[PDB]
């Protein structure tokens, strides 16, 4: 089903893209996984640590 | 113990392995008497009270005087479970405009550190005998061998062994195969150019 | 205002060997280290006018591979020793040289038929060594004036390293103005065969890149 | 469909048909206390 | 001390009978003072700010209680009006005379009339109830606070610091993948797909 | 919101306290950043003592952990509501989902 | 009942000690006053000290 | 490292040296014995076919294991 | 800024005396009125003393001899 | 041998109000990627925007409050202002008044426009008035800069710093959001090694593509002047 939904949009079925480098602009070989992950922010904030 | 702080270590791969990042806030606070003496030695502040006022206002010359003080004064870094004698090392502080003690990557093997929240504690050595102990007996460039056995404790861990591995390998038919090169400089001149895998 | 970018206040250009420079540009505004260094090394590495040996026809080998009584070197190592030969042609172009010779010793760069404008930058360069005989080694080498580095696979050819620059490599390190947290500090570090100095090499590369933007700059 | 669920309805995978809806998640706390404090005419539990 | 005495004589100053122990923001914090309450012992007399905040609290308690009683009034009035639409027909011959003259206006003595009586009683109960609630609330606002023995008054400030993500914070997926942010690099420097958007 | 969730978000957020879920069906008479007023239906109405449900929302106040707990109205004026709906998202909720 | 099991008698600061900054000030004050007196006639300086 | 990264290795050693003793109780050798070393009953062909090198009939093995189960 | 003391521990012998000698030498240039022997390049007195120790122009006997000679110029 | 046909700006194509892909056709084989990445990084990094920086609503003290009539807390009004894409021409700072009353959404079109100012998307929402008689009276302050100056870094302006009503917002002066580029075969009349560089770009409206990559080229050319001198 995840392949099916990645195919609904025109994304690549294998879940991996080819990113290009932002500093040299040359494509990273070996295509990378890029997706949308849900990042929390645990409140071990540094400025109560330092 | 006084002249001491703790905070969260981060990676900072840009470093050498004899320095450690150190936030301007931490640095300016652990090193107060040093800055006070230096501001009243350079004449940037009349008294010591004037120097305290200047620092607590954090003027543009306070930072430069800080970076003058910091220069060769190595600070000790220590972690919580000091399992062995490499749990305490000493680095030279590279002032870091931030709030996390950027600790060089290769040293996490020794410290048993990792960057998911492990706090490290920085100590300042005051006297001159202390700075010479730290720079001569405890510097992070002086203990590259595990004291358990002469094998080094500086072995690259995970991003770097995988990068090095991916580099020194070989496909069976890649770009630019077979050609012969005048040396390693020509190797990089091809690779960065884009003519050889 | 909102158009005043930091221009660098150079703090080092330390020629380590007069063919190996190292240039510390700074302080560049943040992220300018990577744009500048990467543009200059792309140019210095793949677009640089220069001459260089392209194809040498030796009389005694119809292949890229053979034996040649008199030289202990292989033939592919003769192509190697020619790739390192750094020639500079004056206003003319597409010269051919000849290196017929024989004897006992090495075969330096000065042992060519020394033509007018074609200049050997290091005559001491070693091509091949002959044995103790009257052993014949006669070759007709053919150079041209080209731009990047074209391998022989795109075409007795030779991978034509036309460009002067042998190795560019920058680094971006965190410089600083009085309070600003992070800025750039380009550490370019170049090597060349000698046909153009590192300093002059960077100068010509940046001049190329700046000429390209003529249609777009404004005052 | 609930009005707050036709606002952004979540595409639901998952094949098993739900048999018992989720309980009231805070039920232990509220239940046990209001069983502790309540006019309950018998010695079941609570104050009396 | 000695010479401190000379330095005092020189510049004619007086060492103050008081020293200061004033509440300053802990170092590092940076925010907006968003609320301040002043608890005062019962024996003491309130300063200017405590009485200012009592003014604010009483006016706000009145405004809240009256806004709420007005909303409930409006609901009750509209329900009674929707009863005075059928059986008591003044379609829009009712939308101009006094609305408070609807608890005593015309209808049959039907169940509609029993409803109208019940609703009028609801109106009077709303009035009486919110009045007594406002009286209790005002007495609660302006009534002595109890305090630890020895404390005169207490002043509480509520800064609202606004944290921004910065290197050294912990983040996490839901799958037990913690990790300390180590650098917040610019946008240009981030890997970007072929279409132009960076990760 | 989670672009990838398990559907338990809705229930966990409603059954928690922070959401200001509706107490009876009806129409949103006057909404505001601090209070939601609900003209209840007539069918879900009590016979005498008509009334209308007025929720006041907790604005910026500090939890025990010094995080800010503050509700926000997710309804709009004139918008219907049914019993058990969500009127205001507390802290870390998006339309009655747990957005952490 | 904290982690270290430290008691109450270890959270009592000593409100009589002088902060090392303050002592290091009045040492500097002794320096400054001696300096100022040095640039005075011996009569006025001795009278200032003795006073 | 972390909690889970060492917990993995603790669980993994647990599982491995739990598999290995249960797998070492298994007989892998070959010496047919034909007579239960406690009761002399003839171990049938099939019960010697499954575990080659078994030197007890099934009855005596059940007895001995029942005895083992209380650590006697 | 000096990174290793390999050649310093080499020249002076012991490594616990590379500390002590360097510390007393630096103390002479921080407390006392001495002038560093080697060209200081925005260097700290600690690293300067180590640098002198490393070239082989300052060590235990030399410092003792200079203190003796100085007290002999005390006359 | 050493010619290097410089590029020039072949057809600009405004796909939409913001999405506009330029083309620089005659690029030597190799200068395509160099120019493309250099230009893209200059556009995303360093470009002049005229974002909102200071806001002053009528009767609000902080942003952690609420105002009777608006269905958003003031923090949401500020977060809805911060994305207000505006284009000033004459000055480098301007005070746009927003006076509105009555039920209904409140949108940037309802800001009292002056000749200097161009509100590029007037349908962009700032607030939601929801009372019969309640009004917002704010005085936003647009000003122009480069990149991202956050509010906290900016509050050290020393004197007159600063009345309780003025709420700073994070300024985000950078009109370009996406920049992607492609190097394709530039079929000049008689050549075979030629590529043209096409640059998409997705502004907020306050920036024209030819003007954009004219300023970008200016920046990079002057830094290259610093390089070439040495
Ligand atoms: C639209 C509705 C009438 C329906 C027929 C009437 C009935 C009750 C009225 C509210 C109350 O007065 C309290 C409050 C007073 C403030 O000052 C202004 C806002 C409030 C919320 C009012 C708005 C509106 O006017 C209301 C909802
Ligand atoms: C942090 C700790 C909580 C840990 C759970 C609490 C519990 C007991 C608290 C101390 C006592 O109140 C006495 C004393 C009162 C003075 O007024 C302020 C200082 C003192 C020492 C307090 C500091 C702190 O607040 C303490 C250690
Ligand atoms: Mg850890
Ligand atoms: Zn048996």
């Amino acid at each position: 089903e995840i392949k099916e939904l990645l195919k609904l949009g025109d994304l690549p079925t294998s879940g991996q893209i080819r990113l290009y480098d932002g500093r040299t602009g040359e494509q990273f070989e070996r295509p990378v996984t890029v997706g949308y992950m849900y990042m929390l922010k645990l409140n071990h904030l540094v400025d109560d640590k330092m | 113990v006084d002249y001491s702080g703790r905070s969260v270590i981060t990676v900072g791969p840009y470093l050498r392995l004899h320095q450690c990042g150190l936030p301007k806030k931490m640095a300016l606070e652990l090193f107060k008497p040093f800055i006070y003496g230096k501001l009243e030695l350079r004449g940037l502040a009349t008294t010591i009270k004037a120097a305290k006022k200047m620092v607590e206002r954090e003027e543009a010359v306070v930072w430069d005087i800080l970076d003058e003080v910091i220069r060769e004064h190595p600070v000790l870094l220590n972690r919580a479970p000091t399992l062995h004698r490499l749990g305490i090392q000493a680095f030279e502080p590279v002032l870091i405009e931030g709030k996390a003690i950027q600790l060089h990557p290769l040293v996490c093997a020794a410290y048993n550190a990792d960057f998911d929240g492990d706090q490290m504690a920085v100590h300042v050595p005051l006297t001159l005998e202390a700075q010479l102990e730290a720079r001569a007996l405890m510097m992070s460039t002086n203990n590259i061998l595990s004291p358990a056995n002469g094998e080094p404790i500086i072995v690259p861990s995970q991003d770097v062994v995988l990068g090095l591995y991916y580099m020194t390998r070989d496909c069976v038919n890649a770009k630019g195969e077979g050609m012969v090169l005048t040396g390693p400089k020509e190797a990089e001149r091809l690779y960065r150019s884009g003519l050889a895998s | 205002s909102v158009t005043e970018f930091l221009k660098p206040r150079l703090v080092d250009i330390e020629q380590v060997s007069s063919t190996h420079a190292k240039v510390t540009l700074e302080p560049l505004e943040r992220g300018f280290g990577h744009t500048l260094g990467n543009a200059l090394r792309r140019i210095l590495l793949s677009s640089m006018p220069g001459c260089a040996v392209t194809e040498v026809e030796i009389d005694g080998v119809l292949h890229e591979y053979s034996t040649k009584e008199g030289v202990q070197e292989d033939i592919l190592e003769i192509l190697l020793n020619l790739k390192g030969l750094a020639v500079r042609v004056q206003g003319k172009d597409e010269v051919i040289l000849t290196l017929n010779k024989s004897g006992i010793g090495p075969v330096t760069a000065a042992d060519i038929t020394h033509d007018g404008d074609v200049e050997i930058v290091k005559p001491q360069h070693v091509i091949c060594h002959l044995t103790d005989e009257n052993a014949s080694i006669s070759m007709r080498i053919k150079v041209q004036r080209g731009r990047g580095y074209v391998p022989a696979s795109t075409r007795l050819l030779v991978d034509a390293c036309y460009s002067p620059v042998e190795r560019i490599a920058y680094n971006v390190e965190a410089a600083r103005v009085e309070q600003r947290t992070d800025l750039d500090k380009l550490v370019i570090e170049m090597e060349t065969n000698g046909t153009i100095d590192p300093e002059e090499a960077i100068r010509r590369a940046a001049t190329i890149l700046a000429e390209q933007l003529e249609a777009f700059v404004d005052l | 469909y609930s009005y707050t669920e036709k606002k952004r309805i979540r595409k639901d995978f998952g094949k098993r048909p739900q048999v018992l809806d989720v309980p009231y998640l805070l039920s232990i706390q509220l239940d046990s206390f209001q069983k502790f404090i309540e006019q309950d005419p018998e010695g079941q539990y609570g104050l009396e | 001390t000695p010479e401190e005495k000379l330095l005092r004589a020189i510049f004619g100053e007086k060492a103050s009978d008081v020293k200061d122990s004033s509440l300053r923001v802990p170092n590092g914090v940076s925010g907006t003072v968003i609320d301040v309450q002043v608890f005062t012992r019962d024996g003491v007399e309130k300063d200017k700010r405590a009485l200012e905040i009592e003014e604010m609290q009483l006016k706000q308690a009145k405004k809240d209680l009256s806004e709420e009683l007005q909303i409930l009034e409006a609901g009750l009035f509209s329900r009674i009006r929707a009863v005075l639409v059928a059986g008591g027909v003044e379609a829009e011959k009712l939308d101009k005379l006094p609305r408070d003259r609807w608890l005593e206006l015309g209808l049959t003595d039907e169940e509609k009339q029993n409803q109208l009586e019940q609703l009028a009683e609801q109106y009077d109960e709303l009035k009486h109830e919110f009045e007594k609630k406002l009286e209790a609330k005002r007495r609660k606002i302006t009534q002595g606070d109890d305090l630890a023995p020895g404390v005169l008054k207490i002043v509480k400030v509520y800064l609202a610091v606004k944290r921004r993500i910065q290197p050294g914070d912990k983040m996490a997926g839901r799958h037990g993948n913690k990790g300390v942010i180590s650098k917040i690099n610019p946008i240009e420097d981030m890997p970007y797909d072929e279409n132009g958007t960076p990760v | 919101k989670p672009l990838v969730g398990t559907g338990m978000e809705r229930a966990v957020a409603v059954d928690s306290g922070v959401t200001a879920v509706a107490k009876r069906g009806g129409v949103v008479q006057y909404v505001d950043a601090s209070r939601i007023v609900i003209k209840v239906n007539e069918d879900e109405m009590y016979p005498g003592e008509a009334g209308i449900d007025i929720y006041n929302l907790t604005k910026y106040t500090r939890s025990n952990q010094n995080t800010c707990i503050n509700q926000m109205p997710c309804v709009s004026l004139g918008e219907p509501v049914e019993r058990g709906d969500v009127l205001a998202d507390g802290p870390s909720t998006d339309l009655g989902e747990l957005a952490l | 009942g904290d982690d270290e099991d430290s008691h109450l008698g270890d959270f009592i600061e000593d409100t009589t000690l002088e902060l090392p900054l303050d002592s290091a000030t009045t040492e500097s004050l002794r320096a400054a006053t001696h300096d100022v007196l040095a640039g005075l006639t011996a009569r006025e300086a001795k009278v200032l000290r003795m006073r | 490292s972390d909690e889970a990264d060492e917990a993995y290795s603790v669980t993994e050693q647990l599982t491995m040296t739990g598999i290995n003793r249960i797998r070492q109780k298994i007989n892998a050798h070959g010496i047919p014995v034909y007579l239960c070393e406690a009761c002399g009953n003839p171990i049938p062909e099939a019960r010697r076919k499954i575990f080659p090198g078994v030197t007890l009939c099934v009855e005596c093995q059940a007895y001995q294991e029942r005895q083992r189960k209380h650590y006697a | 800024a000096r990174v290793t003391v390999q050649d310093a521990v080499e020249k002076i012998g012991n490594r616990f005396d590379l500390v002590l000698v360097a510390a007393r030498r630096a103390r002479q240039m921080q407390v006392g009125g001495k002038d560093p022997l080697v060209p200081e390049e925005n260097d700290k007195t600690t690293v300067i003393a180590l640098r002198e120790i490393e070239e082989g122009l300052i060590n235990n006997q030399i410092l003792d001899v200079r203190e003796r000679q100085e007290q002999q110029e005390q006359e």
